[PDB]
Order: structure tokens, then C-alpha cells, then sequence
């Protein structure tokens, strides 16, 4: 049993715990999110094909790690799945060839949320992978910890539904023009939907996001959010209806409006938050 | 918030 990662990068196997990275790709599916298909991120195989059998299993008491440690779900091992945190050893895989197979594995998790996210940076900790390793002839029978750490910056979706960008820019034409904002929401399954702007505001009305443009900003004008032509005041929730498995448009488009006092020249900047509910 | 939207502009005089 000797395994190395997508790229060709070696996993030294037993004895100490190994910290492997891989590319992960979260997403909702159906009851469950992705965190981490395994399965095209590492790869092992059998140097002594023709005389021994490897078998590996994935113990009781892996489990998230770092910022996903709260959190439970499944794993899918070799076809079937099974809670995680595991709390039974699974079935083996076996590896008999020489030719590099994959190692089975997905991890799930539960949903919580309905369109939540949390941020895994590359080079932090995903997984802790307790594996063991017997073969076909001998005693030998050995445990060994993998930590899986993430390759690559990604959001993992703790919601039903996921949405087309977690950080969205757009640039306003000059004043007074408005501007469409491109950001959608689907659900794995149909869900009903709403969602609330989150920020500080400048007007009576709740409606018009404060400037906070840094250099040479603007006086006396804010930005302020529409959905096909009706304002949209912070903490009043939006309804979507139902949304599917097809990406569903917030309808959003963002304006400038006045605050109050004359209009001067210079740049806007506002920082606005949308949150989801299902309703 | 799940999405953070950052919205530039600029008045011109």
C-alpha cells in the first residue's frame, strides 16, 4: 500500500500522522453538501501485486478538523456511506494491482443553514483520517492518521442552496447611473427562499447605504439597492419563492440616491451583505 | 452575511 496525491506528490505511508493537501470542490447535493471528493485527489496502489493483498479501512474517530470541526455528516467509503464523525470501522478496500486506483472516499456534511458558507483558506486542516492497513497473509495490522488539508481556497456551503459568488463587485457608470447586480441562488433541491441586506445606512428610510469610499469621497449621496424597481431597505427580507435546481437572479441593481445636503464630486463605496432564509 | 457585495462609483462634476 503506497499512495500519492493528484499532482504526483508521494504520501509516505504509516508510522506518523501525514499531512496530505488536495483540491477540493464543495457543493450542495441532494440532503447533504460535499466537502471533499477524495476519490480523484489521492491514489494508491500495491508494489508486491503478485504475492501480497493490501486491505485499508477508515476507523472510528475520523472526523472534521479545524473550522469544519463543529460540524457532522458522511462519508462515502468504497460505495457506501456512513456517519461522520465515523463511528464504526468501515468495510476495506482492497488493492491488489500495481496500477494506481483511487482511494474511495467523500466526505458530506449535514446542512444547517440555508445558503451558509464557510471559508477554508488554502493550507488549513479539513479532515482527520484514521486509516488501517492489513494484508492477506500476515499479522501485520497497523493504524495511521492522514490530516487532509485544502490545496485550494474554497467555501464550503452549509445551506440547501448555493449562490453564484460569495464576494460580488460592481462598478456604478458615473453618477446618476445605476447598474444591474450579476448574483443568483439555486437550491439542491426546491426550497423556498428569501433574503435581507445587511449594512449601515444614512437615511431616514434605512435605504441607502453609507459612502465609505476611502480616498476623495463624495458628499451627500450613498448607494441604494432595487428589485425591479421598488427600494430595498436594509433587514427587510425579499422573497424569491421556490428555488430549484436552476439559478434563480436576486434581481438586484444597485443606484446611487442622495443623503441630504448638496452633491459633491469624488468617488462611493458601499459594502453591502445579503443573507438567506428559507421561508 | 452569505454574500458581501461591493458597489464603486464615482460623481463627476
Amino acid at each position: 500500500f503506497a499512495c500519492k496525491t493528484a499532482n504526483g506528490t508521494a504520501i509516505p505511508i504509516g508510522g506518523g500522522s501525514a499531512n496530505v493537501y488536495v483540491n477540493l470542490a464543495p457543493a450542495v447535493n441532494v440532503g447533504q453538501n460535499l466537502v471533499v471528493d477524495l476519490s480523484t485527489q489521492i491514489f494508491c496502489h500495491n508494489d508486491y501485486p503478485e504475492t501480497i493483498t493490501d486491505y485499508v479501512t477508515l476507523q472510528r474517530g475520523s472526523a472534521y478538523g479545524g473550522v469544519l470541526s463543529s460540524f457532522s455528516g458522511t462519508v462515502k467509503y468504497n460505495g457506501s456511506s456512513y456517519p461522520f464523525p465515523t463511528t464504526s470501522e468501515t468495510p476495506r478496500v482492497v488493492y491488489n494491482s500495481r496500477t494506481d486506483k483511487p482511494w474511495p472516499v467523500a466526505l458530506y456534511l449535514t446542512p444547517v443553514s440555508s445558503a451558509g458558507g464557510v471559508a477554508i483558506k488554502a493550507g488549513s486542516l479539513i479532515a482527520v483520517l484514521i486509516l488501517r492497513q492489513t494484508n492477506n497473509y500476515n499479522s501485520d495490522d497497523f493504524q495511521f492518521v492522514w490530516n487532509i488539508y485544502a490545496n485550494n481556497d474554497v467555501v464550503v456551503p452549509t445551506g440547501g442552496c448555493d449562490v453564484s459568488a460569495r464576494d460580488v463587485t460592481v462598478t456604478l457608470p458615473d453618477y446618476p447611473g445605476s447598474v444591474p447586480i450579476p448574483l443568483t441562488v439555486y437550491c439542491a433541491k426546491s426550497q423556498n427562499l428569501g433574503y435581507y441586506l445587511s449594512g449601515t445606512t444614512a437615511d431616514a428610510g434605512n435605504s441607502i447605504f453609507t459612502n465609505t469610499a476611502s480616498f476623495s469621497p463624495a458628499q451627500g449621496v450613498g448607494v441604494q439597492l432595487t428589485r425591479n424597481g421598488t427600494i430595498i431597505p436594509a433587514n427587510n427580507t425579499v422573497s424569491l419563492g421556490a428555488v430549484g435546481t436552476s439559478a434563480v437572479s436576486l434581481g438586484l441593481t444597485a443606484n446611487y440616491a442622495r443623503t441630504g445636503g448638496q452633491v459633491t464630486a469624488g468617488n462611493v463605496q458601499s459594502i453591502i451583505g445579503v443573507t438567506f432564509v428559507y421561508q | 452575511a452569505d454574500v458581501t457585495i461591493t458597489v464603486n462609483g464615482k460623481v463627476v462634476a
